[PDB]
Parts: structure tokens; C-alpha cells; sequence
């Protein structure tokens, strides 16, 4: 069963992924985190009170 | 409208009113583009006009 289980982690290891890949992007927050100007959602006549500066 | 007949005085009530009406639109329009709010216009040139 060792030797089993040996052979079964080296093909897991090989074949499997930890993740998707998925971009890192979709979770980054937008809306609290002072980065709401990075994405242009409100440009036309912008809401003053919401900082400019993206940095967070 | 002295001497004109009464199908000249409907077309110039038809004229007048048409006017009007386009007047009416257009002064609300220009006051909502000086006021800003020009959507359309903003998206469309990606830029505040
Ligand atoms: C005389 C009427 C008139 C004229 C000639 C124009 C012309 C113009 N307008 Mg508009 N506009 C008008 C009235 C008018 N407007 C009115 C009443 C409003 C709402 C208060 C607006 C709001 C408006 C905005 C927000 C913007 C413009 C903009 C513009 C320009 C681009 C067209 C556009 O999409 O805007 C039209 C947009 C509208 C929302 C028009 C709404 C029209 C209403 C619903 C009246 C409909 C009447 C109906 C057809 C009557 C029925 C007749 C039928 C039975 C025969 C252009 C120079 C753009 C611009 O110049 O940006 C710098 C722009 O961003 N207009
Ligand atoms: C595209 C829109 C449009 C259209 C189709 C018409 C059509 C008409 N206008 Mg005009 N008119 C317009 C815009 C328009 N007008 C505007 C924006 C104004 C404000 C300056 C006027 C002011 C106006 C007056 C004061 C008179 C007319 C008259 C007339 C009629 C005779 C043609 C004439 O004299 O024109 C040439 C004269 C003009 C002032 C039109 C050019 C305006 C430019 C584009 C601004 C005709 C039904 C006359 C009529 O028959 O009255 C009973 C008339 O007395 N119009
Ligand atoms: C005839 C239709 C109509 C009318 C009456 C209005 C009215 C208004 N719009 Mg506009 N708007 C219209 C069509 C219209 N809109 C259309 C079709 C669009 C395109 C999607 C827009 C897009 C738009 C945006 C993006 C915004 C407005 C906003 C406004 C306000 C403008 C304030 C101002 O200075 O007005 C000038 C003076 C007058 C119009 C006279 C007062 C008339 C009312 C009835 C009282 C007001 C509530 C602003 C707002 O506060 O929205 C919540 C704003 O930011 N409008
Ligand atoms: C998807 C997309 C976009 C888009 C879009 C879309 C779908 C835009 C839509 C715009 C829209 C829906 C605009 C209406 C205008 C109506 C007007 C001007 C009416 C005038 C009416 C007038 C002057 C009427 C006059 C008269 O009736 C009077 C008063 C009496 C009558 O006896 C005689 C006549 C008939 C002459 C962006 C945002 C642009 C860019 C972005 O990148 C991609």
C-alpha cells in the first residue's frame, strides 16, 4: 500500500494543479478599498468625496 | 393674419406651435448640458465636453 499510495502522489504531483490559475484580478476588491477610480465606474461627474488617489 | 384665409392662420398656429414645442425641448436640453450632464456625449468622445 505504500508503494501504492507512493505511486499515486508521484502522478498527483505530476497531473494536478493546486489551482485554476484564475486571473488575480477578479479578486481584488473595488468599492472600499480606495481603488474605485482604477476602474471608471462613476467618471462623468465624479462623486468628490470618494479619493482620487488609487494607491488604497 | 389680416387678410390671410383660415387654412393660412391653421398652418401658422401649426407652424407657431411646432416651434414652440421644439423651443420648449431645446431650452430644456440646453440647460441640462450647461448644467453638465452630458452622458451620451461623454462616452461617446471619452472625454468631458
Ligand atoms: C430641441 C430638442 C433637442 C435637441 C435638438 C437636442 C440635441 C442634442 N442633444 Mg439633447 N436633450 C434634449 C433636447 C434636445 N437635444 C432634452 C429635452 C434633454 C433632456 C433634458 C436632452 C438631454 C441631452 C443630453 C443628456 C445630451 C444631449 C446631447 C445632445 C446632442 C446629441 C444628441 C443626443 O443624444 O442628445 C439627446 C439626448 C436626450 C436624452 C434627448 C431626450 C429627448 C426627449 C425624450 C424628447 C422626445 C420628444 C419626442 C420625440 C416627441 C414625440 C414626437 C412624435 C410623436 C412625432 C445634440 C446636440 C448630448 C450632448 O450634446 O452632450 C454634450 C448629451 O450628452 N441632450
Ligand atoms: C430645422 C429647423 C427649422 C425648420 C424646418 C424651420 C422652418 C420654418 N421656419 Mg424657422 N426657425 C428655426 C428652425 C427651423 N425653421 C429656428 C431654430 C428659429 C429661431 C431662429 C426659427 C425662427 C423662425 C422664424 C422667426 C420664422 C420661421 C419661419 C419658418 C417657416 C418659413 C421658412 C423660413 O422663413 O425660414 C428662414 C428663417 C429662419 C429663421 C430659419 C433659419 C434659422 C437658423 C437655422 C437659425 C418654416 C416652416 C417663418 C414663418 O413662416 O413663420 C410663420 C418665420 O417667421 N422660423
Ligand atoms: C426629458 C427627459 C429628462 C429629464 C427631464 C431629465 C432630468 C434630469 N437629468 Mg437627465 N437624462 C435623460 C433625460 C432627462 N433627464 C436621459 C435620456 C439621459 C441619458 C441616460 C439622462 C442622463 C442623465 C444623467 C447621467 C444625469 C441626469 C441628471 C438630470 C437632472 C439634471 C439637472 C439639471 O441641471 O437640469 C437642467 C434643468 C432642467 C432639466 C429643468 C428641470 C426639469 C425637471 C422635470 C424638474 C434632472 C433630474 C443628473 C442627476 O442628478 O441624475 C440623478 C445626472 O447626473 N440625466
Ligand atoms: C452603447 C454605447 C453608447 C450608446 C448608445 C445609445 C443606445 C444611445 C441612445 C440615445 C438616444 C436614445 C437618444 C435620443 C435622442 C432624442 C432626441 C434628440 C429627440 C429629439 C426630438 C425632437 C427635437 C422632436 C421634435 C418634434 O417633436 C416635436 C417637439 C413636435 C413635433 O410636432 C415635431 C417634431 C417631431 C420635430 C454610448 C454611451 C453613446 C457610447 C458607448 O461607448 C457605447
Amino acid at each position: 500500500k505504500e508503494q501504492q499510495f507512493a505511486w499515486a502522489k508521484a502522478y498527483y504531483r505530476k497531473y494536478n494543479q493546486e489551482t485554476d490559475g484564475k486571473d488575480p484580478k477578479y479578486s481584488k476588491p473595488s468599492t472600499g478599498a480606495g481603488v474605485f477610480r482604477k476602474f471608471k465606474i462613476d467618471w462623468p461627474n465624479p462623486d468628490p468625496s470618494i479619493p482620487d488617489t488609487t494607491d488604497g | 393674419t389680416s387678410k390671410k384665409s383660415k387654412e393660412e392662420i391653421l398652418e401658422l398656429r401649426a407652424i407657431e406651435l411646432k416651434h414652440g414645442r421644439v423651443a420648449m425641448l431645446a431650452v430644456l436640453g440646453w440647460f441640462h448640458v450647461a448644467a453638465g450632464f452630458h452622458i451620451i456625449g461623454d462616452l461617446a468622445t471619452g472625454t468631458y465636453l
